[PDB]
Order: structure tokens, then sequence, then C-alpha cells
RNA sequence: AAACACAAA
RNA sequence: AAUCCAUGACCAAAGAAUCGUCACAAAUCGAAGCUUACAAAAUGGAGUAAAAUUUUGUUUACUCAGUAAUAUGCUUUGGGUUGAAAGUCUCCCACCAAUUCGUAUGCGGAAAACGUAAUGAGAUUUAAAAAAAUUGUUUAAAUCAACUCAUUAAGGAGGAUGCCCUUGGGUAUUCUGCUUCUUGACCUGGUACCUCUAUUGCAGGGUACUGGUGUUUUCUUCGGUACUGGAUUCCGUUUGUAUGGAAUCUAAACCAUAGUUAUGACGAUUGCUCUUUCCCGUGCUGGAUCGAGUAACCCAAUGGAGCUUACUAUUCUUGGUCCAUGGAUU
């Protein structure tokens, strides 16, 4: 079975309310995903590290899969999961995870500075670490922190969707994915589809060939994409429940 | 008392045996589906119309399950018939120290109900 | 000796990109809305030229030179949008990545390419295509109820 | 009931008030008229049987049948439908009346054990084409007929045919008028012009004066599950031709015969039987020399190295460092001596030590060195002075299984068991059978229940708990992939003491070159 | 491609 | 002349193995298998709990096969298979007390342009190689090695010689000589007997005998018998044979512990060859680091055997031989 865990939600902050058109486009994208052939879907929601987290428990997730996607879950026959990434820049206005880890399932981070990489490798209870594949990677990915974050259990996420947007950022995406493949030594590499429109969706064969031509062996691709994604989902569920 | 049971008399000429699956108690479900699909594809080359699915005893439940699968999954007409099967059992009758297997064998009849399940193309 | 061939089966799927209209969530409904039809401006030389352009645009010069040695479209009809691309066993990954990186037709936009089956002979490809066509009819018959 | 059976023969020898018997092998004994007893078996052991019979012939008459009586085997469901299509009757008889209905049964296991049909048949060269019998009452075949078959039986004609085949006078009178192919050709050419000019007959009628009556016997076997048919030596060829003429009949060989015997549950005499004398002798010899020739034929760097195989047994000892037994043959002498040493270790102390002109053996390495020294001494002279493994299935029920410094005097009983693989693995011949230890007993149980991946499929890519060395309790003689069930069937022989030792039926299997341990469960076989 | 022939080369 | 060391030439053997992984109620680059239908619960099973019924009987609510089966899963192997898959080489893949290679002929073998053994000879001056297949070189031509052709029928007994041995016995060679027995090259003529064509002379066939090369110049196949896929129906039968006669419709015979342009993708482990290192005992398919390489011919299309021809130079290896040369001692 396949696992897609990088579907973005059309909402960046808490203040902006979502519209019906965005929900319709997300439904189109998820239906296209299920049409191409998938089993697990985990939509992602982006938020900033400086934005004020609300002091609530029943309002942390502006998704509400049960009332919105619960009917599609029963009809088309798939499941949905909640995932949130942390766009961290500076160690200020933070120091809170025991409340954001229980509501959502998977907790990710997005470091954009050299101090962000240290803060992610040292003092974040996260499962996946992702970079801005569209623009330039912050300073330099080294084996020093990557090895120490992979030996504990944190994997590196690669967004193959960011390449399908424009023509110019393809060069930066390739230069970053080859760098992270060379640094990670090809053990903890998870793949995700960061597309919000149904016109940027692909199948397993094409993505496998792309990641293979980018520098990943054939066994690593399948083994990771399946087992590591399933294990990340299971670890997230265990963190939410017990 | 020691008693052994032999199979039931099967008199099939040349083609009743081909387009017929005998569902055992240890036969898996997916293997039965595969064999039924192969039989359904090979029937019109054998020259018949339907596929016989015979099971008796413990396998009757999963035989009916196999039937109900193709009932709505492939939308194929099924026919269920209830028949009787006579089996001969060798029993030992009391009449020095000999082998348990080498004793007086007497044949006894036993009737059991079974289900034949035909599937069309 | 034998020339090692490897045929590639691909499908053209049109995502129903229309946010103003509400849609039905089911199996056969989305199968029909994704397998609607191919436009009239669809042929073999128009898809081959597009894939040849995309190959040079993504891989480069040598990447197109090594791949364009035995790159041919053997069987394709616009009624079902099913095509069989012949290539080497060495350059199968290249052709698959190019079919994945297919953006759009020069005049028709909003479409994706899905590689389904890859094999080294046309008989197994035809058998798998027949099996897929037979499987498609089942959900249709079930939903027509 | 004069039914044919397949038992285990023995070599009895009494000189003066003493009786010592040795395991001989198989045999087929059949009784007729309570006096005429026929015994059929392997020629190599038939010589010794004939010898030990002729040595005691003061009140008994012996008759050899090696070139005057022949038998051929039929196997399958439609085997009797072709044998009937070939055979015909000269005179009315109830034997044929029953055989006609039996030919339509199509199931051999439905028929009872007692089934012997004998009569006088026509020469198969007489028939032109193998015409099938009347098939009109095929639908009206119930169990009442099989019930009545056990009651209705013409014993008189059966005994008459048996006495005709046994007596050498009627057997020679059968060769009175053996017509030639030219004779039958001329008779068929002159049958063209007969008195009834309305029906075309391509056959020739039988004559009670100028024609030979041929005695034939048909018997069914329960163990082998086949139909044997006995016919004189010179009469087998015409029957064999018309039998092979049936376009659903192929010729089965000794290799395929061994395959069929191994498939169900059964055993072959020279290849499988490890406890008889001549069978085990020739097995050890031929297999060891053939494997050694194939091994020394290949050069270094081209054959599997049994000498250098790491991590085979946990806490490796510096005695062999490679294979524990013989690199080529499944040697039971080493197993016997090793188990005797382990039993002596348990008799000297409750625990056993591994590492540290008879020496005070205190470790397993001392027993391994004794085994190697015995083999080094055997390098030149003959082996199997007494025996290595007997079989005592009935003796344990009779009295008991009962457990100086020899380590090679008393042998160790084995039982014929069939171990089947329940998980990923492929067995081969000359395989090693180990017993599951006590510490990692739940791991194998969980693996046999199920251990899947988060993806959903099974998961066996883990670290295996390599067991110790003193746990080998058997050797697989017939290792072949079972095609009737879809798994790997292993035919081995385990120790009865180790069988009663374990509280479970779980047993590990290993190859001779492979360092992986598969799991399975064994079932007893009474052969 | 393979495989075939009292061919053909 | 003996031994050792190094090179070169030639003959012979083999073609390392083990584990894990790859979405779709079906899949894969592919393949096969998990079908002699039952848990003695069908001689109209075994019992418990409540109501009513004067016990039976009846209506409700449960237990027992438990080593229990577990839903497109599960196990296995796949291009040298007891080395060449390569090759315009040969042969088997119905039988025939016999116009049918009735061939007891050195041995083995069903056959084979098949393997091998002892002796003698030979080189377009020869039985035949130079001015059917195969192969880049394509046997030899001081000696050896290799090719070709010509002889040697199986078993038992006696004598002589040679060896261990000196009652005696065992092995090898050579001479005399017996046993191994299916009234058969083919074909023509004459005579004698029997049967059919329903009297005979005569016409044809068979058998027993004698005589003869007799135009057997078609010096390459020319004899006899045999419906081998499946379904159903009709008719006769203790007067005779215990089974026989005929009819309709379809096209299948579909089969590989690789099977029909397939035999994939990488990861990990041991072992094999050399080189730069340290230790016990010299040494030891003695052990551990720094490194390089895992070959080539080449690839199935129905199965088996024989032969020939391609391979192994830092483009893996192994064993032996050499009246081949090179160095050293006696
Ligand atoms: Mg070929
Ligand atoms: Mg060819
Ligand atoms: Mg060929």
């Amino acid at each position: 079975m396949l696992v897609d865990l990088n579907v973005p939600w059309p909402q960046n902050s808490y203040a902006d309310k979502v519209t019906s058109q965005a929900v319709n486009n997300l439904i189109k994208t998820l239906s296209t995903l299920h049409m191409l052939g998938y089993t697990h879907i985990a939509i992602n929601f982006t938020v900033n590290h400086s934005e004020k987290f609300p002091n609530d428990v029943k309002l942390l997730n502006p998704i509400d899969i049960k009332r919105r996607f619960g009917e599609l879950m029963d009809r088309t026959g798939l499941k949905l999961y909640s995932r949130i990434t942390l766009i961290i820049d500076d160690p200020s206005k933070g120091q809170s995870l025991s409340k954001i880890s229980q509501a959502f399932d998977i907790v990710a981070a997005l470091p954009i500075s050299e101090k962000g990489l240290t803060l992610s490798t040292t003092n974040l209870d996260i499962d996946l670490l992702t970079f801005q594949y569209g623009s330039r990677l912050p300073t330099f990915l080294k084996h020093k922190s990557i090895c120490s974050c992979v030996n504990r259990g944190v994997k590196l996420e690669i967004v193959y969707g960011y390449a399908l947007r424009d023509v110019q950022a393809r060069r930066q995406f390739v230069s970053n994915v080859r760098s992270v493949i060379r640094s990670s030594r090809s053990r903890g590499i998870v793949i995700g589809s960061g597309a919000m429109s149904p016109l940027e969706c692909r199948n397993i064969l094409g993505v496998t060939s792309l990641i293979k031509n980018l520098g990943l062996p054939s066994d690593r691709c399948s083994k990771a994409m399946g087992d590591l994604a399933s294990l990340v989902l299971l670890n997230g569920r265990l963190r939410n429940k017990s | 008392k020691r008693v052994t049971k032999h199979p039931s008399l099967k008199t099939l000429t040349h083609k009743q045996i081909h387009t017929t699956i005998f569902v055992k108690s240890t036969t898996p479900y997916v293997s039965a589906l595969k064999r039924i699909n192969k039989f359904l594809d090979s029937v019109h080359k054998q020259g018949s119309s339907y596929v016989a699915v015979l099971g008796m005893g413990k396998a009757v439940e999963k035989t009916l399950a196999l039937g109900c699968h193709f009932q709505d999954q492939k939308n194929k007409k099924i026919e269920v018939y209830t028949k009787t099967i006579e089996v001969l059992d060798e029993v030992i009758t009391e009449g020095s120290d000999v082998e348990d297997d080498d004793k007086e064998t007497q044949l006894k009849k036993r009737a059991v109900s079974g289900v034949e399940l035909r599937i069309y193309v | 000796v034998r020339l090692k061939s490897r045929y590639i089966l691909f499908e053209i799927i049109f995502p129903p990109t229309d946010t103003n209209v509400e849609e039905s969530v089911s199996k056969a409904d989305i199968l029909l809305s994704h397998h609607r039809a191919s436009p009239a401006d669809v042929s073999i030389k128009s898809i081959l030229q597009e894939i040849r352009r995309s190959l040079s645009l993504n891989l480069g010069d040598y990447g197109s030179a090594k791949c364009n040695s035995l790159l041919q479209l053997k069987y394709f009809s616009n009624k079902t949008s099913t095509g069989i691309i012949r290539c080497h066993r060495e350059d199968c990954d290249l052709v698959i990545m190019a079919l994945m990186l297919m953006s759009k037709i020069g005049d028709v936009d909003g479409l994706i390419v899905n590689p389904v089956k890859v094999s080294g002979t046309i008989k197994k490809i035809e058998q798998f295509a027949m099996r897929r066509n037979s499987k498609i009819l089942n959900i249709i018959k079930c939903s027509q109820s | 009931g004069q039914v044919l059976f397949q038992g285990l023969i023995y070599s009895f020898n009494e000189e003066n008030g003493e009786d010592s018997t040795k395991p001989l092998g198989p045999c087929d004994v059949f009784w007729v008229q309570k006096d005429t007893a026929i015994i059929r078996l392997h020629p190599s052991i038939y010589t010794q049987v004939f010898n030990i019979l002729l040595q005691h012939k003061e009140k008994l008459t012996v008759q050899d049948c090696r070139y005057s009586l022949a038998s051929v085997t039929l196997k399958g469901a439609k085997a009797l439908e072709s044998l009937a299509s070939c055979l015909r009757s000269t005179e009315y008889s109830k034997s044929f009346e029953q055989f006609k209905m039996v030919s339509m049964i199509t199931d051999h296991n439905a028929l009872p054990q007692r089934c012997t049909f004998a009569f006088e048949a026509i020469d198969p060269r007489h028939l032109a084409a193998p015409k099938k019998l009347n098939d009109s009452q095929r639908k009206t075949v119930n169990s009442d007929d099989i019930l009545s078959l056990h009651e209705n039986y013409p014993q008189d004609e059966i005994n008459a045919v048996f006495n005709e085949l046994c007596d050498p006078e009627s057997r020679t009178q059968s060769y009175n008028n053996q017509n030639t192919l030219k004779e039958i050709s001329a008779r068929r050419y002159k049958l063209l012009t007969a008195t009834p000019n309305s029906i075309n007959k391509t056959t020739v009628p039988f004559k009670e004066s100028d024609d030979p009556s041929i005695p034939l016997v048909i018997i069914r076997r329960l163990k082998t599950r086949d139909w044997i048919v006995v016919l004189p030596w010179f009469w087998l060829l015409p029957l064999w031709h018309l039998l092979n003429r049936i376009p659903r009949m192929y010729h089965i060989g000794l290799r395929q015969f061994q395959q069929i015997q191994y498939e169900n549950k059964q055993l072959y005499f020279p290849d499988d039987y490890p406890f008889t004398q001549l069978g085990y002798i020739e097995n050890s010899f031929y297999k060891k020399e053939a494997s050694k020739t194939k091994w020394d034929r290949k050069p270094m760097g081209k054959r599997i190295n049994f000498e250098k195989i790491k991590d085979i047994h946990n806490t490796k000892l510096p005695a062999y460092s490679g294979e524990i037994g013989d690199f080529f043959s499944s040697d039971w002498r080493f197993l016997q001596i090793l188990r005797n040493g382990i039993d002596y270790l348990q008799r000297n102390d409750k625990t056993l030590e591994l590492m540290d002109g008879v020496r005070d053996i205190n470790c397993v390495n001392d027993v391994l060195e004794f085994c190697k020294d015995y083999e080094a001494k055997t390098k030149a002279m003959s082996l199997s002075i007494e025996e290595n493994i007997p079989v005592a299935l009935c003796k344990n029920r009779k009295c008991q299984f009962r457990t100086s410094f020899s380590l090679t005097f008393f042998p160790r009983c084995i039982i014929a068991v069939s171990c089947t693989l329940l998980e990923r693995g492929h067995p081969k011949d000359n395989a090693r059978i180990y017993q599951v230890p006590e510490k990692d007993l739940e791991h194998w149980l969980q693996l046999a229940k199920g251990v899947y991946r988060p993806n959903g499929r099974k998961d066996h890519d883990l670290k295996i708990p390599l067991p110790e060395v003193h746990d080998l309790i058997g050797f697989i003689t017939s290792g072949t992939y079972h095609l009737n069930c879809g798994n790997g069937m292993g035919i081995g022989f385990i120790d009865h003491h180790a069988a009663i030792r374990q509280p479970t039926r779980y047993v590990l299997i290993r190859n001779v070159g492979t360092n992986t341990y598969r799991l399975g469960e064994w079932s007893k076989i009474s052969v």
C-alpha cells in the first residue's frame, strides 16, 4: 500500500477563514489521489512559529475530518490523518509541544537557519524534517546533525510536488534533493506530495523512477516509502493515544 | 472403537470432473477463487456451460461463501442444490494381540447432506 | 541473439478541475469523470513529438540521444487513451520519468499521464489491458443499480 | 480373506535353541489355499531370502519364479478402464462380472481392501483395437454394489486360476498353440468373408481347441495404492503393448516410482530406509563415493566449502569449524556417537560443559574429537561393523524404551516421521534436524502464529536465534518440494527419546550448506 | 529471435 | 645421470553458494502449486436451565467437536538443467520365429559419421589428408604426443614359462582342443500328396526332395497388421455368442521440479588469486588489518545420448607431464 502525507491545507494562519472553493479544490485533489491509486492520506497544515497558538484543545485543528471528510471516508474508502509542520526561524516564542502533539498526529518542522537545524536536531520531538525545496536550503546540510537526528528516529521528507510548479525552481529542487540524499546516506528518506491542485499528481512508477534517477537506489525507495511512512503513521497514532 | 472412513464414490466420465471443484475443509479461500476463475474461463473450451462446486460437511459454510462471493461480485447466476451423499466406513467388530489396523473390517453406510453450487458465465 | 525490448503502457487521465461545481463521491463516478474521453487533437505523432520535446527539456542532449534510439509508439487509439511505448530495458526508467514529467499538450491543458504496466513483451501487455478493461466494467455494472 | 499386504521382512536364524533376528527389508506375502504362499520382493535381497529358505527345506518345497512369472503396476483413477479395454474373457465368469462394474468406479480408495480378480483372458494380440466396455449403467452405481462385493466372491475360480499359474504344467500348456502375428493376420484377412453378410467384424472369434488360455491375476495394494497384475513371463509383452497403446498411459520409471512413493507418505527401500543392512550399506557407499567424486572433480574456488562456514552453531567450538556431520552423506554414526557422549555427560553430571587410552571426557569437544578420530580410523577399513540406527516402534510398546566406555556399542532407535514446513524455506536431501531449545521457545511460536509488517505482508527479515550444537536429533533422507500441498515436505528420522523430551512438535530444519534454520512440525509415519 | 530443409545462398 | 627452482608448449577436470525486498478481491520481468468434497454433530447427535402439562409430548434461552479456521494471501524455483544452450553432424521416440539390415564377429551399448583396449604399418613416392558436419591457426613428417586404416568371437578343462611363495594356493602370457545349435541369400524348372472353383484333363496356393548362376545393370527408401479426443441414443441376448452391431454432433489430443522473443532491480554475507604488515613452531584450505578483480564463449523454444567445434594474458582458477631450454649441488 502507498502513503501520501504531504497534502497541504489552503490556510497559513489562524485568522484567515477557509472558503468553499479551497475545500472543493482539496476534494478534487484527494479524489485524484485515490483515482491514481493510494491507501493512506495525511493532509498537512502549515503554520508559523511566531503565530500565537490558541489556548484551546478542541480548536487547535481547523480541519474537522469527521464532519467534512467523514462521508468521503465511508463512501470512497480511504482514511485521513492530521499533520502540522513548524516553520521555525529563531528560538523565541515557543517552548510548547505537550499540547500541539496530542491534538495533531504527525509533527514536522521547517528550519530555515543554521540555528534552526540545531534546534530541530536537539530539542524537538518531531518525526520528519523537511526543507524549502523551492528556494535555497539555509546554509549547508552536513552529516554531523543529520546522522544524530536519523539515528534517533527522525527522517528527512522530500517534496516531489514542488518541482512540478515552475521551471526555474526545478534546478534548486534538484540541487537540494541530491544534497540531502548525499548527506542522509540514503537511509531515512520519506517522500511526500506537496500539491494542492489535481494537475500535479503522479503515480508510484514515475515518482520511483524520478527518485531513482535523483540518486536513490531501487530497494531504498520502496522500503522507505512503504515501511517508514507506515511506521511514522503508527508512531504518530501511539503518541496521540498513549 | 477404531473406525476409518473412506471417500465417497465418484463416477465422472471425462468432463464432469474437469468443470467441478471439490471444496475440502482445508482448502483456502483465495485458492478456491483462483481455481473457480480458471474453471469459468476453461468451461467454454471444454464445451460446458456451468461450473460445479461440491462440498460436504465442514466445508459447506465456505462453499456457500464462495457462492455468495460470485453472486454479487461478478453478477453471475448461481444455482444451489441439496443432495445426499452415502459414505462407507470400515468398523471393527468384537468376535490374541493383533495389530489394530489388521482386524475384522465391516462396511457401514452413513448419509450426509451436501450442497452443489453451479455458477454460470 | 535477441534485442531486449520493454513496452510501456500509459494512460491519459483528465482531472475534473472545476471548483464551481459540486461532485459525487464514489468509485464509478470518479472513474467516469476521470476516463471521460480524449480530445480530437490527439494522435501518435503529436504525442511522440511532445514526449521527444519533454525528454530533451528534462534530461538534456545525451539523455535524449541515448533514449531516442528505440523510442516508438506501437499501438495507440484516441478512443480509450491507451498507448504502448517501446524502449530498451536500459532506458525504461528514463521514459517513465519523462512520462511522469509530462506537463501538457501544446493546445490541450489539464491532464496527467499514468504509467500502469511495464513488460518485455506485447502479449502480456495485451492480457493485462484486457484484464483491466474487464475490471472496469464491474464497478460500472455495480453503480448502474 | 487372502488379502495382499506390504510388511517389513526379517532374517530369522536359529541354530540350536537360540534366536537372533536382523532387519532385512520389505516383502509382499500372499496366501492361496492356506498352503501355497508367494513372497515377492527385491532381487538383491531375494537372493538371501532364497538362500535362508533353501538352507531349511527338509519339510518344505521351494519354487523360484524369476523368469516364469511377471508383474506390472498400474496407477491412477482410469487405470482399470484401460486394463479392462485391453483384457477380454474366454468363458463366462463372475470375476469378470465384478471387474466390469469395478472399472466404472473410477475411485480406488472407495473400494475395500479385499479385491482380487483372476480369470483366463485372451491373448492381447487377438484384438485389433482396444474397444471400450459397455457403458450404460454408469449412472446407477450406488454403495449397495460395493457392499455386496464384499459378500459375493467366487473363491473357487480364483483358487483354480492361482493353482494353474503356480503349477508348472498348466503354465507350460498355456504355450501350446501360440499363434504368430502372421497367423492372426491371415485369420483377420479370412474373417472378411464370413456367413453373416450384414455386419463388419474386425476381430476374430475365440476357439476352445486351437487357442491358448492365459491365466492372469489382479490384486490391489493398500500401502502403495496401486493395482498390480501378474501374468506369465512370455505373455507380458502382448499385454504390455496393448496397455501402452491406450493414449492416456505413459511408462513410469524407478525415479518416478520413488517420487510417487515419497509424495503420499511412503518410503523407498534402498534410498530411504536407513536402518536395514544392505540398504543402508549401499546407500552410504554409493551416495558418499558419488558425492565425493563430484566434489573432488571440481577445483578450489568452484565448489561450496563445507569446511569454512561461520556462525552455524552458537559458541563455535574449534573442532570442525564447518559442518558437524559428513559433508556429503547423511551420516548416522556421528549422530549415534554424539548422542551417546551427551547421554554419558548427563549420566555423569546434571549439566554439560562445552569448552575448557580413554580420557575423562568433560566437554562436547572431547566427544567431537572422538567422532573425528573414529572417522580417521575408518578412513581405510570397512564401516558398519554392527549397526548405527535400528527401528523399534513395537518394542517400546512390548516392554519399554530403555536408555564400560564404548560410545559405539549400543545403537539409538529412530522413528519414521514426516516434518512439513509451515513458513518460508526449501528443504533438500541429507538435511539436519534440530530440536527447538527452551529459552527462545516463544519466538518460534510467535513466528508460526504471525509477525507482519506495518505494510501488511509477512515479516521474516529478522535476527534468528541460532541454537547450540548438541540439539541434532535427526536427518532428512527425502527432501523435496511437496507439490500436493504447496510447501516443503521433509522425510526424516528422529529419536524417540528426544521426541518424548520436547513438549511440543516444533522442530528446526537446516541444510548441509545453508546456515538458516526453518521451523516445522512432524507427524508419525507407521512404515 | 529461436527452431526447422536431399531448400536457398 | 639424480633432485630443486623459473619460463614456455601440450593433455585432462570444473563453471561457488546463502538471505531479504519490489501498491491495487489479483499481481508480477515470469512460472507452478495449495481439489480423491465429512469435526463418525444423519442408525431422524449428546445434555443442561424455566413455564405449563396428572410423566410422556410441546414452546422458549444455552453448552459440546478447542490440536478450531483465520478473505487475492501464502511456498517454491527460472537463461552451461551431472558444460558448451552454439553448429547446413548421426540416431531412438508402433510391432512383426522375419522379402522386417534373424548382425553369437575385440569390449560396453536398443541404435549411433558412438566411447575405449593390445599389436604391426603408413605419408600427394600413399589404402586415404597436400602444391556428410565442424573448425582463425585446423594430423604427423629428431624422439614422445595426436589422426587414419589392417587383425584379436563368449565361457569351461590340460601343459609350459615369469612373480609372492617353495605341501600347497593366487595372478599374467602362449599351444592342442570340447561346449555354446530356430531344417532360412533370393529366384526358375520337374516330380509326389491335399483343398476351392460344387464329375475329369487342366487353371491357382501350401508343404517334402533333387539340379543349376539363373541377365537379382532399379548397387540408396518399394513386405504384413493396427479409427490413439469427448457426449448421448437405438437394438438382440440362458435357442447360440455373455457381450456384439450401427447411428447423430463437436474439435480436440495443451503437455516441462525454466518453458515460447520472460528469466528482472539493487543491498548484505562467506569463500577463492596476488600484493604492503605482526605473532606462536619451521610449517599447517593457522589467524587479522591497506588495497585490486569474480572471468570469457556466449544464450533455451519439444525431450534424451554420442561426436566435433568456441572459452579462461594485470580479461577468476585447478592437476599432471615434457630424450624443451635457463641457473646450482653431487
Ligand atoms: Mg538456439
Ligand atoms: Mg540457428
Ligand atoms: Mg540449435
